[PDB]
């Protein structure tokens, strides 16, 4: 995003549960329920340490949410030119026209469209929590790199033909 | 690759000396296994569409 | 190990185990780099499909 | 500099919030390094915090306009390196800190970034 | 009063499964919310271990090897003690463990042992184990080994130090070890330097005993928040346990794992060389 875009003060997403996707302002940790689920599952003096990120989880969420909120109600109009006032139902009508689907589907089935997205989001939250391995794309990466680093430490015990494996012992 | 067989298998003394390198070759036995798994994943990504 | 007195054998064995391990690591490293390129090719092939 | 009945290493003692079984004398981390020890004379558990340490880097403007730079000592006390700013991102010696947010120029870490003003 | 019974019951060893028992904690390290893989002397899980009944009380002698497991069931008159040594033929610094009314006596001396030793029995008398002893090296008094609760012990030789570990567990079966997880801990550590090879249970005068041998096998141990072990897996005992020590998990997800190797050794040896039509003429000079 060129600048962080605000999530509109009025959550007019056509009945869609974007509150599950975007950060929850009431918590000390500014994360969405989808994010809480993943973050709760995806997880020295020996010379090996880990540096902090510049952009913290909340800061990433601020850039992510700006892009996301734009995507759902205004698309790229908050980027390439000044913002466009497209109400969510018209953004959706354009969204369907843009894929070769008549806009009549949005208006005639506005309630079913609202329910299918929300149903799928609920299914996603249940899928990810009932099957922790579903988060494996990040869990395996962090565990594999942690193992490589812990192995780097375990390997200090190797003597490679020496009387002792410890430099300050010899 | 089986690094025990590769370096010097069927020998008590070769095994004891290979183990002084810790997990160094264990990681290679593992890297090759990982590559082989990835090769089936590549096949599935390309054809199971 | 069948020719040299045990401590002399250990020195000569350590030199050869290290050389043999380095050859395996070199091969695996080359296969990991080539695998990265092959995976990229496979992903492109999958995209083209 | 520690030696507890032959077990050596360095660090900072604090009271432990965990207890060892009557049998256990020492505790270990995931890395199999010493995490804590039992006091061999008075039974009690002492955790060993590592001695403050970290890398050091310098935040600098281009030398074309300024030679005012600050030293960053990572994950430690500012006293271990008056313009002193304490942060986990690394303590800045030779710099101030202001509550107002700014566009980032030279990144420090953990949500904080340096910039320069006249 | 060395009355010899030499009962010689010659019972079948009645080896039965040890199931998930036989694990104790050999180290002094606190760990929690982890699994740890350790190669040490433990009873193998689900391996067949002898449960010999003295009951005419027989006193068989079993191998020590690199460490053993012992457990027992007693009634009213409780037998608490052991005879350990390299040979048990009155030539070395054999160890006796004798429990009495207030404490346990751990003693090492060159005991001039009787042919069929026991404790005379209001105190236990060592004179009925051995008639005399001399050149003694160790004596220490520790806590009693007295607690339906089976007494369980593990005995080890660590660089000349004889270690004695204990715990107790409720009995569902008189002739079998209960299910659950063992956690024996040491009471004494003895600086003797003796090559203990043979164990004989010491019976008191008036009797079911479980004796196994420990094996140098890897166990994956599960450590809780208190620093103790609540469970264990015997590495490569069977194919699920091969998978568990390979993965460092007590739970294996549905799938296929690479856990081992099939290797066949040569058993035959063949030497061939050319036919010799030219045996060397040493005989020209020799004969
Ligand atoms: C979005 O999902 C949340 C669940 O996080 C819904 O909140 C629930 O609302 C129902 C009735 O509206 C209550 O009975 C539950 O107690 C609420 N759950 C929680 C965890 O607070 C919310 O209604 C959904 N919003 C929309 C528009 O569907
Ligand atoms: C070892 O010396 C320490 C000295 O601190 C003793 O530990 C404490 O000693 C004080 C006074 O001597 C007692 O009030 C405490 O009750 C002791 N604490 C514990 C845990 O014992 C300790 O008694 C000495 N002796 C031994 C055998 O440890
Ligand atoms: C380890 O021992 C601790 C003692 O600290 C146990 O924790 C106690 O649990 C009981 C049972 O509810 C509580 O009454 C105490 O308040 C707890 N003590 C605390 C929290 O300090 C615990 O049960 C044991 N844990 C394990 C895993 O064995
Ligand atoms: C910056 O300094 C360099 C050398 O110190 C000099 O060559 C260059 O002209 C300066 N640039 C400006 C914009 O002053
Ligand atoms: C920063 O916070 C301090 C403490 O509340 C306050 O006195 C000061 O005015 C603030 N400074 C700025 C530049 O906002
Ligand atoms: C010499 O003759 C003796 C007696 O038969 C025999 O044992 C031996 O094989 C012969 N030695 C040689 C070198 O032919």
């Amino acid at each position: 995003v060129k600048q962080i875009y605000k999530t509109p003060p009025i959550k007019d997403f056509g009945g869609f549960n974007f509150s599950q996707i975007l950060p929850d302002p009431s918590k000390p940790s500014k994360r969405s329920p989808i994010e809480d689920l993943l973050f709760n599952k995806v997880t020295k003096f020996n010379g090996l340490t880990v540096l902090p990120p510049l952009l913290t989880d909340e800061m990433i969420a601020q850039y992510t949410s700006a892009l996301l909120a734009g995507t759902i109600t205004s698309g790229w109009t908050f980027g390439a030119g000044p913002a466009l006032q497209i109400p969510f139902p018209m953004q959706m009508a354009y969204r369907f026209n843009g894929i070769g689907v008549t806009q009549n589907v949005l208006y005639e089935n506005q309630k079913l469209i609202a329910n299918q997205f929300n149903s799928a989001i609920g299914k996603i939250q249940d899928s990810l929590s009932s099957t922790p391995s579903a988060l494996g794309k990040l869990q395996d990466v962090v565990n594999q790199n942690a193992q490589a680093l812990n192995t780097l430490v375990k390997q200090l015990s190797s003597n490679f033909g020496a009387i002792s494996s410890v430099l300050n012992d010899i | 690759v089986d690094c025990t067989m590769y370096i010097c298998g069927d020998s008590t003394e070769c095994s004891n000396l290979l183990l002084q390198y810790g997990s160094f070759c264990t990681q290679l036995n593992r890297a090759l296994t990982g590559i082989a798994v990835e090769q089936d994943k590549n096949t599935q990504e390309v054809f199971a569409q | 190990l069948s020719r040299l007195d045990p401590p002399e054998a250990e020195v000569q064995i350590d030199r050869l185990i290290t050389g043999r391990l380095q050859s395996l690591q070199t091969y695996v490293t080359q296969q990991l780099i080539r695998a990265a390129e092959i995976r990229a090719s496979a992903n492109l092939a999958a995209t083209k499909m | 500099n520690f030696n507890f009945n032959g077990l050596t290493g360095t660090g900072v003692l604090t009271e432990s919030n965990k207890k060892f079984l009557p049998f256990q004398q020492f505790g270990r981390d995931i890395a199999d390094t010493t995490d804590a020890v039992r006091d061999p004379q008075t039974l009690e558990i002492l955790d060993i915090t590592p001695c403050s340490f970290g890398g050091v880097s310098v935040i600098t403007p281009g030398t074309n306009t300024s030679n005012q730079v600050a030293v960053l000592y990572q994950d430690v006390n500012c006293t271990e390196v008056s313009n002193v700013f304490q942060t986990r991102a690394g303590c800045l010696i030779g710099a101030e800190h202001v509550n107002n947010s700014y566009e980032c120029d030279i990144p420090i870490g953990a949500g904080i970034c340096a910039s320069y003003q006249t | 009063q060395c009355v010899n019974l030499t009962t010689r019951t010659q019972l079948p060893p009645a080896y039965t499964n040890s199931f998930t028992r036989g694990v104790y904690y050999p180290d002094k390290v606190f760990r929690s919310s982890v699994l740890h893989s350790t190669q040490d002397l433990f009873l193998p899980f689900f391996s067949n271990v002898t449960w010999f009944h003295a009951i005419r009380f027989d006193n068989p002698v079993l191998p020590f090897n690199d460490g053993v497991y012992f457990a027992s069931t007693e009634k009213s008159n409780i037998i608490r003690g052991w005879i350990f040594g390299t040979t048990l033929d009155s030539k070395t610094q054999s160890l006796l463990i004798v429990n009495n009314a207030t404490n346990v006596v751990i003693k090492v001396c060159e005991f001039q042992f009787c042919n069929d030793p026991f404790l005379g029995v209001w105190m236990e008398s060592e004179f009925r184990v051995y008639s005399s002893a001399n050149n003694c090296t160790f004596e220490y008094v520790s806590q009693p080994f007295l607690m339906k609760n089976l007494r369980e012990f593990v005995f080890k030789n660590i660089d000349g130090y004889f270690k004695i570990y204990s715990k107790h567990t409720p009995i569902n079966l008189v002739r079998d070890l209960p299910q659950g997880f063992s956690a024996l801990e040491p009471l004494v550590d003895l600086p003797i330097g003796i090559n203990i090879t043979r164990f004989q249970t010491l019976l008191a005068l008036h009797a079911a005993y479980y004796v196994g041998y420990l094996q140098p096998r890897t166990f994956l141990l599960k450590y809780n928040e208190n620093g103790t072990i609540t469970d264990a897996v015997d590495c490569a005992l069977d194919p699920l346990s091969e998978t568990k020590c390979t993965l460092k998990s007590f739970t294996v997800e549905k799938g296929i794992y690479q856990t081992s190797n099939f290797r066949v050794q040569p058993t035959e040896s063949i030497v061939r060389f050319p036919n010799i039509t030219n045996l060397c003429p040493f005989g020209e000079v020799f004969n």
